[PDB]
RNA sequence: AGGACCGAACCGACUAAUGUCGAAAAAUUAGCGGAUGACUUGUGGCUGGGGGUGAAAGGCCAAUCAAACCGGGAGAUAGCU
RNA sequence: GCUCGCCGGAAGACCAAGGGUUCCUGUCCAACGUUAAUCGGGGCAGGGUGAGUCGACCCCUAAGGCGAGGCCGAAAGGCGUAGUCGAUGGGAAACAGGUUAAUAUUCCUGUACUUGGUGUUACUGCGAAGGGGGGACGGAGAAGGCUAUGUUGGCCGGGCGACGGUUGUCCCGGUUUAAGCGUGUAGGCUGGUUUUCCAGGCAAAUCCGGAAAAUCAAGGCUGAGGCGUGAUGACGAGGCACUACGGUGCUGAAGCAACAAAUGCCCUGCUUCCAGGAAAAGCCUCUAAGCAUCAGGUAACAUCAAAUCGUACCCCAAACCGACACAGGUGGUCAGGUAGAGAAUACCAAGGCGCUUGAGAGAACUCGGGUGAAGGAACUAGGCAAAAUGGUGCCGUAACUUCGGGAGAAGGCACGCUGAUAUGUAGGUGAGGUCCCUCGCGGAUGGAGCUGAAAUCAGUCGAAGAUACCAGCUGGCUGCAACUGUUUAUUAAAAACACAGCACUGUGCAAACACGAAAGUGGACGUAUACGGUGUGACGCCUGCCCGGUGCCGGAAGGUUAAU
RNA sequence: AAUUCCUUGUCGGGUAAGUUCCGACCUGCACGAAUGGCGUAAUGAUGGCCAGGCUGUCUCCACCCGAGACUCAGUGAAAU
RNA sequence: CUUUAAUGUUUGAUGUUCUAACGUUGACCCGUAAUCCGGGUUGCGGACAGUGUCUGGUGGGUAGUUUGACUGGGGCGGUC
RNA sequence: CGCGGGGUGGAGCAGCCUGGUAGCUCGUCGGGCUCAUAACCCGAAGGUCGUCGGUUCAAAUCCGGCCCCCGCAACCA
């Protein structure tokens, strides 16, 4: 639940958190815990490719069945953890048969919940199905691309894909951003909204509140000598150049989508 | 102040040691210049 | 609880004096700022020269940086001394 | 050798790193030492480093490196799989005392422990590059239980003391003891046990997990310290005895109690919050491929092995790094007395030193300082520098405000010692005695002894009772910036940068973008509440008009338009 | 005004005296709305100004304590 | 010569469909205890995508250079 | 000090460029409309083209001196 902390020190005064009284306290369920190597930021060369990102918390990765192949078998949510690589909440799903596995957490889901995968199971929140099995109309979440991949559509928090119609062998859905695309129908999804959808009014408040996530300080390119960037230079605040990125391609309203090969499954794009 | 130079031999025989030099191209010939000019001092170890 | 408060270790380096063939190729003395944090430190690695890195000064990259050092083009060229 | 002085959370005592004989002894004084030098980290010669338990090697991994094949690239070579390396990480095992000119948890004495081989005896199913458990872990905060350690008292030994006194509530010194084994507590964690079944765990499974039942209420794991034992042992102040007069040999009393108490230990705990906190092996355990009169495993015993290397000395410095015997820099550990909140600070203990040029003079002037009549910033670019304020409890405290603050605002009162309340209170600790019992490291009750604030009253001394060291100057208006923070190492610390927040725009995932001739990576083992770029920079009230020029986006009919 | 050249603009307050300061008037050489505008509690080793307090900064320096300077013995440079 | 219609022929430019090139950073198996890679089944795309050669455009991201002289110092103005 | 532009009925602006004929709107006068004004409709007058001189068949126009205004420049030590 979302909360405003009292302004007891400078700094503070502005944090907002979301306080969520169902997730477990304790630690993780340790069979599915693999190590996370932090990155930093550099490709093999060593070299930055991706700047701002370093620092941070070392956080350790909980692999996740995204694929959710098991079907038939009821399974029974156990307790909701915290995940610090995903902004969503990922439940721990125990099976009929004692397989443990953590899942995306919808919004409607508590402990001691059901859910079944599969084409045998019905149109209930949590539930797996093939696309062509839901009805048209309806939202979904964790859609996969090509059957069998995994699952790559709306799993951020809060996110949801609303399946718009469905003509036989391919689907037609409207993304999260406003984006008409089209999927073929033996692909999976998940029902229902991604829960932690309150994630979004969290004002992390502290400078330091960034640095632990693993934002780095970004410099603007105003305040660049113009051998370091395009933009820079002037004696006293001036700009008058052309915006773009620090390597001179242009920016604030310019389109870098060249695929072509996968151009055939978009329907629409955004506005 | 803290002078320019810490010395750890772990790190010098790691970097500018005999084996170091072995490994690449550029490196073998590093020890092939300094062999035709006779210097004794061939690397940097015991 | 706190990028919370006063304040040693520790780190940093605002003021003045001394020093400038110095004790020292930026220190000392008397006072300072932070001090549970974007903190600091040991050990060990990765990124490299028109490249690296940079809470961004054109600062740092072995006392040398608006382009490091060493060897080679090369006895460069010089209407200049 | 007798005095004086200095450090004493170091200028002490030990390791790593890094040096490389600088360690100790004899001897030498030319060269080195900023002075002389019989002195020395200087020359010459000799001696010294003793390990199954410390560390490295070794077993196993992290960041990351190399990388059979493989992919890719004019060549060089780059990336990377299985593997194989790489600690600052985890993993078997020892302490006390004595001894040297120098080394010793290494040598000797005493008492123990650990990993394996072989053999013997009695039992019994063993067995992987495979499964599971475990290893295995965050920050902060508070309390309890203890110890290192310290003080007092009892006791033992000695003294009764060069100017007045001191056989007494007087003085000084000592009162040290581990590893291991047994007991398994303060405390923490968790419901055990048995039967059946299964799409779970790349195969199997008696192990883990899940799903049904029965029985009973506890069992088990972990755990500092204490008490015994180790130990009628060692050590031990002081004497007794020989001096090459440096020290060696001999002998040896007391050796307990009470209280205070760590940043150490239980705690790699418990609670709580969030930014959500390595891997693998050793070990335990289940089986497959197979092997079964075997081989192997469990338990006890005997015996043997535990190798190679380092080990000296310095280690907050004349030995490392700075050209120097250089006022600088160098990570970790132990860390006492009184005062004190404290690792501040003052003076001391242990311990180690007086900084490797001195002696006289007492001028100007120079540096570090003490005090200063009257005035009190009139100095000056400017209150720069000095001076002053400075602690604790209590009283009291404005404008303004985001209602947290502002604020320790400002401004004040009491602070020493002695007696009394009380032959030391409240409180803490707590034996003996009494009683019970699921009988032990137990619980109630009990209260001696020990220790010990603060408040009040009364009296008294000095000019001064926070007396020393240590230890805020305060208030008013206002520019900029929100704030913590960061920056030109070596003239600039700010209004500059960052900042959470906000906005715009890009990207539908083999994503945009970036590195790379390529592959392949980072982005992300994330996926539009995500990620890149840009601009501005908390919060509050807002953010007007212009698409002519430039850029960008959209639509392409027409004109023009390269190669072909 | 961190912006105003002209200029020490004009008026008021502060002072015996105020080219700086604070509050206003608009004649904005040449402010202005995210190269953001106007305010803002707290914060600041920040900039300007005033007052109290306190003092050798000053009026105008005076004395004393140590380290040099000076003389003597030893050693023994440097810039030019 | 113009306007034009049936046929034959010639290539060009679009649209739909398919599978064989190719792609496949989808699932599965083996080499192999290996998420690289290769081969093999299959699904999905599809003669696109992408690569090479040629070519137009944008292009300070990047590099090599130019940026006059006289002048009562130079710049400015003027001149050649 | 230099460079560019400008000065036109009462006012604000074109026409100069590439010479012979000066235009638009408001303002003014007279008339009409209305009870009166304004507005509206109709017609007309109004300009030494800053000044002086020269060149020219002809000058607002091409050139030069001067007067007034506006902008830029008036810098580097």
């Amino acid at each position: 639940a979302v909360v405003k902390c009292k302004p007891t020190s400078p700094g503070r005064r502005h944090v907002v958190k979301v306080v969520n009284p169902e997730l477990h306290k304790g630690k993780p369920f340790a069979p599915l815990l693999e190590k996370n190597s932090k990155s930093g930021g550099r490709n093999n060369n060593g070299r930055i490719t991706t700047r701002h990102i370093g620092g941070g918390h070392k956080q350790a990765y909980r692999i996740v069945d995204f694929k959710r192949n098991k079907d038939g078998i009821p399974a029974v949510v156990e307790r909701l953890e915290y995940d610090p690589n995903r902004s969503a909440n990922i439940a721990l799903v125990l099976y009929k048969d004692g397989e443990r596995r953590y899942i995306l957490a919808p919004k409607g889901l508590k402990a001691g919940d059901q859910i079944q995968s599969g084409v045998d199971a019905a149109i209930k929140p949590g539930n797996t199905l093939p696309m062509r099995n839901i009805p048209v109309g309806s939202t979904v979440h964790n859609v996969e691309m090509k059957p069998g991949k995994g699952g790559q559509l709306a799993r951020s928090a809060g996110t949801y894909v609303q399946i718009v119609a469905r003509d036989g062998a391919y689907v037609t859905l409207r993304l999260r951003s406003g984006e008409m695309r089209k999927v073929e129908a033996d692909c999976r999804a998940t029902l229902g909204e991604v829960g932690n959808a309150e994630h979004m009014l969290r004002v992390l408040g502290k400078a330091g509140a960034a640095r632990w996530r693993g934002v780095r300080p970004t410099v603007r390119g105003t305040a660049m000598n113009p051998v370091d960037h395009p933009h820079g230079g002037g004696e006293g605040r001036n700009f008058g150049k052309h915006p773009v990125t620090p390597w001179g391609v242009q920016t604030k309203g310019k389109k870098t989508r060249s695929n072509k090969r996968t151009d055939k499954f978009i329907v629409r794009r955004r506005s | 102040m803290k002078r320019t130079f810490q010395p750890s031999v772990l790190k010098r025989n790691r970097s500018h040691g005999f084996r170091a030099r072995m490994a690449t191209k550029n490196g073998r010939q590093v020890l092939a210049r300094r062999r035709a000019k006779g210097r004794a001092r061939l690397t940097v170890s015991k």
